[PDB]
RNA sequence: UCUGGGUCGGGGUUUCGUACGUAGCAGAGCAGCUCCCUCGCUGCGAUCUAUUGAAAGUCAGCCCUCGACACAAGGGUUUGU
RNA sequence: CAUGGUAAUCCUGCUCAGUACGAGAGGAACCGCAGGUUCAGACAUUUGGUGUAUGUGCUUGGCUGAGGAGCCAAUGGGGCGA
RNA sequence: CAUAGCGACGUCGCUUUUUGAUCCUUCGAUGUCGGCUCUUCCUAUCAUUGUGAAGCAGAAUUCACCAAGCGUUGGAUUGUU
RNA sequence: CGUCGCUACUACCGAUUGGAUGGUUUAGUGAGGCCCUCGGAUCGGCCCCGCCGGGGUGCCCUGGCGGAGCGCUG
RNA sequence: CGAUCGCACGCCCCCCGUGGCGGCGACGACCCAUUCGAACGUCUGCCCUAUCAACUUUCGAUGGUAGUCGCCGUGCCUACCAUGGUGACCACGGGUGACGGGGAAUCAGGGUUCGAUUCCGGAGAGGGAGCCUGAGAAACGGCUACCACAUCCAAGGAAGGCAGCA
RNA sequence: AACUGCGAAUGGCUCAUUAAAUCAGUUAUGGUUCCUUUGGUCGCUCGCCACUUGGAUAACUGUGGUAAUUCUAGA
């Protein structure tokens, strides 16, 4: 599950290949439009809070 | 720990429990219990049964403004020019406005002296 | 691969099921299971996925008198899928094929259980959806 | 016995599906009051809404209580190389 | 443990292998793998069946002055059901 | 090419799942067809296990041996066997 | 001239609750679209008004962050 | 009840001196007229058939009243009324190997056959049905759904309409 | 290139449907609609931006997803 992570502030988007679905499990069943505390990944994320703003489903 | 499906209720359906039923004009539905399935088949509407989420969300049972804008260097000037270029407060626009009316009225009258 | 698990059967010899495809054809008549050894007084049965002899009760006329055979693609009993799901289907309806697996027809209307799909792939190339 | 096991009660689970009563400028409307009111008020009215995922049952062969209550070192028949 | 009973059976698919063999047409087998049939012994987590828990709604006729609460109709009927 | 597989003319047997022959038991009565159900037994083996032979290249088939452990089904017509 | 016999052909009757194909409909189910009544996942403005703020003079011209007014609207 | 765009570029200066005026257009517009039209109406005219004589009238058939809807007039539809309407001068029904006409062939005169086909009008885009947009479409070299075909797939989906020229 | 405007409802093909229906002549819209062209009209109204107001979206940069399309998402 690719993740086309993107800061407005700065440009500088880029894609994120993570493979444990536990630091993607604070995203589940979240709806689009939400903020997510992302201190569930790594710990690179600290006082990290992330919108979803969508996504392609396995068939794009 | 499969997908969690939800039923005609629109209860949480965990594997092994409940049926899946596949209409022949393609649509699939899953069903928690017998309760669930029968009420479905006898097409009574979710909506209209006490218990059902769908009844529940629709009845409320139980249930900001944000404005932000950050300046940024663009293709063209950096930051540091564009600040100063906007914090010209002390009399310095004065100054461009100064020498640009002097500068329109003596261009304006040698153009009209150009002439003859 | 791998083979077919069991499943529950549903279907006896003298059920009469829709028929999918565009044959001509709007019923079969089942008369007999292929690979069923049997015993005294049982019913030879079939699931979806199973190859059927049949006889068309109803359709064209030259169909009509004649034994196909046939794979049931969607059965009305439910039939456990070894992950817990409980599959039943609207209604009972199978494909008038060769013996050789290949179908008649051209198209199937309907959805076509999983099982039926990957044991047959001509079956699984004309299927509109897969259940 | 470091008590025991009962009987009620409680909690949990679960089944059905939202109780009586009260309230509502909810309600097809209808019948009575019009100095009255300038759009109202007195009754009847299936049904709807809120109280209310409420009410009711749940071991009798469900789970846990240590809450209440009483009761339990008692009875009878036998048995020896 | 003396003694008595005694139980498992068969098939298909994949691979071997379009191989051996054969002029060609055709066309195997052992090892291994995945499954079935008939039989047997159980079991109820799940799906289904039952259901008088006479559990809980719904409902016809009647009956208790009415509401409420119920009851009778040899299980009144019916829905869901531990 | 008699004998892979067959076997005429003749001849020797076995079996009691055919049908006769007889009339020993039963006439102060042994309920007389078939089917359904259910168990067991026989082998003269249809299949499966192990084999031998062929006019057995493969496949398929046929003959024969040890062998009855296991199996031998669903239906239309007919009271039917 | 007719029956009878032979050979070709063409229609007819005929069990088959025969068969096939158009078209018009009763009834049942009913995809989809449109309209209406809702619904409100989201996206904005106003009330900003905790803060440094401020100027005709604590009585803000306001420059930005920030709380959030948990209200009024599109 | 113009917050639009080009073309050459000039006039007035008293109030002065920085502003007011200026020509050619282009784009635009609510409404009127015209043009291209469109739509529904009036009168008259059609092939064979009675082995089609009574049809329409529930579910509108005929008319009235009042509405809804449509661009408008009307049973177009709705409600309440009245029982009407059409037929041997052929209704109604059926068939057509029927798109209609301008026309074509044959020719004393009268007539008889053919007109799918380049002009005019109509309809249709495999069959029906429903619409978005737009002045104009029930459009199909637009969309949506069903039916009949048929395409590619990693089977998770996606994409179609030569009665246009070949 | 893309936004915007226009056109794409014309042409071309075919004759299946269609028997007072289409169509031909004739007549009406005083029962209607109409892009575009052209001609009218655009100071007729008393009522701290006008020396000109606001936000997004394209195109573009950048990150991709999908076996796949004139498929498209986030920034
Ligand atoms: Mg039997
Ligand atoms: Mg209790
Ligand atoms: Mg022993
Ligand atoms: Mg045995
Ligand atoms: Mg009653
Ligand atoms: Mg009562
Ligand atoms: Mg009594
Ligand atoms: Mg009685
Ligand atoms: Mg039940
Ligand atoms: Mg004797
Ligand atoms: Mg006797
Ligand atoms: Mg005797
Ligand atoms: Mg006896
Ligand atoms: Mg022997
Ligand atoms: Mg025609
Ligand atoms: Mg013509
Ligand atoms: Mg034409
Ligand atoms: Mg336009
Ligand atoms: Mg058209
Ligand atoms: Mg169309």
């Amino acid at each position: 599950m690719k993740l086309n992570i993107s800061f407005p502030a700065t440009g500088c988007q880029k894609l994120i290949e993570v493979d444990d679905e536990r630091k993607l499990r604070t995203f589940y069943e979240k709806r689009m439009a939400t903020e997510v505390a992302a201190d569930a990944l790594g710990e690179e994320w600290k006082g990290y809070v992330v919108r979803i703003s969508g996504g392609n489903d396995k068939q794009g | 720990m499969k997908v969690e499906l939800c039923s005609f209720s629109g209860y949480k359906i965990y594997p092994g429990h409940g049926r899946r039923y596949a209409r022949t004009d393609g649509k699939v539905f899953q069903f928690l219990n017998a309760k669930c399935e029968s009420a479905f088949l006898s097409k009574r509407n979710p909506r209209q049964i006490n218990w059902t989420v769908l009844y529940r969300r629709k009845h409320k049972k139980g249930q900001t403004r944000r404005a932000v804008k950050f300046q940024r260097a663009i293709t063209g000037a950096s930051l540091a020019d564009i600040m100063a270029k906007r914090n010209q407060k002390p009399e310095v626009r004065k100054a461009q406005r100064e020498q640009a009316i002097r500068a329109a009225k003596e261009a304006k009258k040698a153009k009209q002296a150009s002439k003859k | 691969s791998g083979a077919k698990f069991r499943i529950s059967l549903g279907l006896p010899v003298g059920a009469v099921i829709n028929c999918a495809d565009n044959t001509g054809a709007k019923n079969l008549y089942i008369i007999s299971v292929k690979g069923i050894k049997g015993r005294l007084n049982r019913l030879p049965a079939a699931g979806v996925g199973d190859m059927v002899m049949a006889t068309v009760k109803k359709g064209k006329p030259e169909l009509r008198k004649k034994v196909h055979p046939a794979v049931v693609i969607r059965q009305r009993k439910s039939y456990r899928r070894k992950d817990g799901v409980f599959l039943y289907f609207e209604d009972n309806a199978g494909v008038i094929v060769n013996n050789k697996g290949e179908m008649k027809g051209s198209a199937i209307t309907g959805p076509v259980a999983k099982e039926c799909a990957d044991l047959w792939p001509r079956i699984a190339s004309n299927a509109g959806s897969i259940a």
